[PDB]
């Protein structure tokens, strides 16, 4: 019965297991290990590793603040909601059908 | 890392706005939680006699017995959810030990 | 000799997936909801009709 | 942080705190052989590239740059590692190859290449690391009268896999008649041999080839540089350099019963969460040093020049990475900020049931309930 | 000399019934559910039941070898492409006592990895792939009961030795009653389970039926 | 494409939740149209006088 | 919404359990145990 | 890769390619004979259970 | 009347069709097709592409 509660908690712990997943990815790079570019190559190849890490990670980044603003916005709707029928619900009596 | 930081700092200001995204998500969910529940000025207290018309009220009211002043139906509810504590309580010295 | 965009779609990995409830039921569900109002008034829409 | 001179009255994030590293541990195995890179550099005569030698480099204490005073050749051309740097990381096992090809097909010793060499007689593989050395050696592999004692195969059924060998010496079969052994009409041999001659141009004239290859996997490394190793540190924050994991965190003795072939500790939160030291045979576990967010609490500069400061999700037994004013909060815990028995209305939100506000009663920034 | 002794080898197919899952790597790992892609036998084989009471086998990509004598008569392994003198010429015998695994070829003195220590109602089991020049071999001395065929259950397969041979090898022959089971291994997908310690108690194969494909 | 699906293997696991976006999505449509239509728990019928 | 394997096709009605396609459902009924498909 | 089927297209005598939306090359044109083959990809689909 | 149902298909016609569309580019290579990429090309600069 309760499965709109368990959805909540369970779509942050996969977007937030996501967002820790994406860590291990290369993105093209030689290694998901940063100081095992700093240790292995000169300057510039590194450089070249590390740009590519960088614009993965944040679009990894890009992608899970626009997913959370997506729900943010649902769960506000939904708490809109809420708080009408607190209102209307229980602080009264309603006449409106099937509310 | 010094030289990852040099190089991410090239790129802009998408930092600063990711933070902003997520500050104003979090500030979001508190004013949900205060528009829906309080809407009450001052706190009510059941009297000590609980004769209401033969209607029971004993399931829904809350009880003394548990540290946290919560009903039965509440204690069902909470119990039910499978929440995490999502490193609330000083999630460092919980991961300090050796496990 | 006309290829239409829909083979294109489909054919460049992009499927559309059909609906679970066909146009038959959705007006079978209306005509149910229109017999309910006008042999029922609002009573079936709070118990037996 | 805000870009402003006023500032208003609330709670701001500002930056982030972190404890820094104390001292640098590097722990290397001890070796103490020096393995004859001169014998392979430096040497009368080369094998061909159908019958390239292979020699096996394991226990040696490599110095890498020892090599640009035996050979004069133009770059150190190395893939997957800065030739300059292999002194600091180092590997398990090292291979030391040798052939004499052509100038024409020097650019062919590469991961992803096709051609006569790449094909029949010596194949690398995709995700090759190390170096590959090659110079000219015209005044050496050159005769008046014609060098033949080198050969390269140009007919076979199939394409060589990476890193193999063929010395089979059989005549193609090139049509319908059998050869058996008798060289003619559709029966040329595999040997072809080179013509080399100091009298020809640039593109012709032979070419040494050294290829050293590193293999870069999860057994314990044999062959480490000089560089000197460190005493064990423990229950500090520290910069490690177990095998070849430079990193940064906190030493604490492990419980997690690792197999006598396993080294390393990945859990679902990777990043090598365990570790295997080489001079001593102890597990040890890996946590990073202490971190988190800084929430400054304050009124407005309109009003008054006093700040609070809460550290997120630490309980100030670590903190250090007004002054005197501790308070244990549930969100982390509060410097600066004095706890009453009261309770107000919010003013500034800090955490869990606990707010801040600017109060009258000598000025002071209170906390309650 | 040469003799002939029982080279009469009987074929009986049998039914792998999950058997023969090893450790992939060096990684230690704690309740994590691991997909890794290596050659590993595919689960609800065809594996064989030579019975001889012996020409070759053909070796492909790994053997999953297992013996259950408890007279001790399976001893060593011979690999190689061609097992004589000249062209391709290889040898990895073993035998009991001190094992010593001498990879001096028949054609001349050739090098050698001669190390001693000792190799080994009881099910031994055995994973020989030839991968990248080391000779990786995997084993697992497990106790067997309820009469025969191969039982039901989970026994990881603890890696033993490793050796880097970077060589040809296309035949394969079991030196000497005898009963000895021969499967092989094709490029598969396995979901591994590890438990509280690194022990791994439970398998998916990840392309046998569609409820497997479904829990990948 | 098979080095186009070794190359795109390096980028992490974009594609599983794209699929599960649009899985959301198509279960979402469905329960908009089960929650707009099927109100009435019977199937009334008109009788044939009218 | 495509053809269905392993699932045998019923004459009768009931509530819909998986959702499959175009009015299409399926479920696990007792009556020899199998899967089976219906509208 | 795909089927090559017999085509219907009306190829001017200077054409000798084919293409749609998203460079589909829909038709091709032999080297050998004056032929018109269409190209369509194989079958493919979604595998629910 | 009716153009909001109207917008509800042409919204997620066009949509599909801009993501059919969207396979013409170049992004920088030097074809729009993978399998010129592959054919013309050696493995390294190939994968760049
Ligand atoms: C209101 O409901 C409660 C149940 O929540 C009733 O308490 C139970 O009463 C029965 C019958 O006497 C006992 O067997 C149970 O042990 C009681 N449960 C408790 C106390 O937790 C209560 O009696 C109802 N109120 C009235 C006036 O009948
Ligand atoms: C290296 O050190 C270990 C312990 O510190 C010791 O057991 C071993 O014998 C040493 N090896 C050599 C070659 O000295
Ligand atoms: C090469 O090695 C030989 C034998 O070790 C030695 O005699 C010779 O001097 C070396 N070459 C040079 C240039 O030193
Ligand atoms: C760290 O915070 C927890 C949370 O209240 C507390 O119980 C514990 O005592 C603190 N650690 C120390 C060393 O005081
Ligand atoms: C193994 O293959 C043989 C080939 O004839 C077959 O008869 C036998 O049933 C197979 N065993 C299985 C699939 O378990
Ligand atoms: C390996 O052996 C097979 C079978 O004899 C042969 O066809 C192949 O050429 C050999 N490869 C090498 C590299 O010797
Ligand atoms: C892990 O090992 C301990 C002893 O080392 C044992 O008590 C426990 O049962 C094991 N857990 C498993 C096998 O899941
Ligand atoms: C090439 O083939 C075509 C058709 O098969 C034929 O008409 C033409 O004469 C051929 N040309 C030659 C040079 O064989």
């Amino acid at each position: 019965a309760l499965g709109k509660l368990q959805d909540v908690v369970n779509h942050n712990a996969q977007a937030l297991n996501t967002l820790v997943k994406q860590l291990s990815s290369k993105f093209g790079a030689i290694s998901s290990v940063l100081n095992d570019i700093l240790s292995r190559l000169d300057k510039v190849e590194a450089e070249v590793q590390i740009d590519r890490l960088i614009t993965g990670r944040l679009q990894s980044l890009q992608t899970y603040v626009t997913q959370q603003l997506i729900r943010a916005a649902e769960i506000r709707a939904s708490a809109n909601l809420a708080a009408t029928k607190m209102s209307e619900c229980v602080l009264g009596q309603s006449k409106r059908v099937d509310f | 890392s010094t030289e990852c930081s040099n190089l991410l700092l090239q790129y802009g200001s998408f930092c600063t706005q990711l933070k902003r995204a997520l500050t104003g998500i979090a500030v979001e969910q508190d004013k949900n939680t205060q528009e829906v529940f309080a809407q009450v000025k001052q706190i009510y207290k059941t009297p000590p006699i609980k004769y209401f018309g033969g209607f029971n009220f004993s399931q829904i009211l809350p009880d003394p017995s548990k540290p946290s002043k919560r009903s039965f139906i509440e204690d069902l509810l909470f119990n039910k959810v499978t929440l995490a504590d999502a490193g609330f309580i000083k999630q460092y010295g919980d991961c300090l030990g050796d496990i | 000799a006309a290829r239409d965009l829909i083979c294109a779609q489909k054919f460049n990995g992009l499927t559309v997936l059909p609906p679970l409830l066909t146009d038959e039921m959705i007006a079978q569900y209306t005509s149910a909801l229109l017999a309910g109002t006008i042999t029922s008034g609002w009573t079936f829409g709070a118990g037996a009709a | 942080t805000l870009k402003s001179f006023t500032v208003e009255k609330g709670i701001y994030q500002t930056s982030n705190f972190r404890v820094q590293p104390t001292e640098s541990i590097v722990r290397f195995p001890n070796i103490t052989n020096l393995c004859p890179f001169h014998e392979v550099f430096n040497a009368t005569t080369f094998a061909s590239v159908y019958a390239w030698n292979r020699k096996r480099i394991s226990n040696c204490v490599a110095d890498y740059s020892v090599i640009y005073n035996f050979a004069p050749f133009f770059a150190f051309k190395c893939y997957g590692v800065s030739p300059t740097k292999l002194n600091d990381l180092c590997f398990t096992n090292v291979y030391a190859d040798s052939f004499v090809i052509r100038g024409n097909e020097v650019s062919q010793i590469a991961p992803g290449q096709t051609g006569n060499i790449a094909d029949y007689n010596y194949k690398l593989p995709d995700d090759f690391t190390g170096c590959v050395i090659a110079w000219n050696s015209n005044k050496l592999d050159s005769k008046p009268s014609g060098n033949y004692n080198y050969l390269y195969r140009l007919f076979r059924k199939s394409k060589l896999k990476p890193f193999e060998r063929d010395i089979s010496t059989e005549i193609y079969q090139a049509g319908n008649r059998p050869c058996n052994g008798v060289a003619g009409p559709n029966c040329y041999s595999p040997l072809q041999s080179y013509g080399f001659r100091p009298t020809y141009g640039v593109g012709h004239q032979p070419y040494r080839v050294v290829v050293l290859s590193f293999e870069l996997l999860h057994a314990p490394a044999t062959v480490c540089g000089p560089k000197k190793s460190t005493n064990l540190v423990k229950n500090k924050c520290v910069n490690f350099n177990f095998n070849g994991l430079t990193g940064t965190g906190v030493l604490t003795e492990s419980n997690k019963k690792f197999l006598p072939f396993q080294q390393f500790g990945r859990d679902i939160a990777d990043t090598t969460d365990a570790v295997r030291d080489p001079q001593t045979l102890e597990i040890l576990d890996i946590t990073p040093c202490s971190f988190g967010g800084v929430s400054v609490i304050t009124p407005g500069t309109n009003t008054s020049n006093q700040v609070a400061v809460l550290y997120q999700g630490v309980n100030c037994t670590e903190v250090p990475v007004t002054g005197s004013n501790v308070f244990q909060t549930r969100a982390g815990c509060l410097i600066g900020a004095e706890y009453v028995n009261n309770s107000y209305e919010c003013d500034i939100p800090i955490g869990a049931g606990i707010c801040a506000s600017y109060q009258t009663q000598s000025q002071s920034i209170i906390a309650y309930t | 000399s040469q003799c002939v002794n029982l080279i009469t080898r009987t074929q009986s197919y049998t039914n792998s019934f999950t058997r023969g899952v090893y450790y992939p790597d060096k990684v230690f790992r704690s309740s994590v559910l691991h997909s890794t892609q290596d050659l590993f036998l595919p689960f609800f084989s065809n594996v064989t039941w030579f019975h001889a009471i012996n020409p070759a086998l053909p070796f492909n990509d790994g053997v999953y070898f297992a013996s259950t004598e408890k007279s001790n008569i399976i001893r060593g392994w011979i690999f190689g492409t061609t097992l004589d003198s000249k062209t391709q010429s290889l040898l990895i015998v073993n035998n009991a006592t001190n094992v010593v695994i001498k990879v001096c070829e028949f054609q001349n003195c050739t090098f050698e990895y001669v190390s001693q220590p000792f190799l080994m109602k009881n099910l031994r089991e055995f994973v020989f792939k030839n991968i990248d020049g080391y000779f990786k071999i995997y084993s697992k001395h497990t106790p067997i009961n309820l009469e025969r065929d191969l039982p039901q259950g989970f026994s990881a397969l603890e890696p033993l030795v490793d050796l880097p041979i970077g060589i040809n090898i296309t035949r394969f022959q079991t030196l000497l009653a005898a009963a000895y089971y021969v499967g092989y291994l094709q490029p598969r997908t396995f979901l591994l389970k590890y438990n509280e310690n690194g022990t791994i108690t439970d398998a998916v194969d990840c392309a046998l039926d569609p409820l497997s494909e479904t829990k990948c």
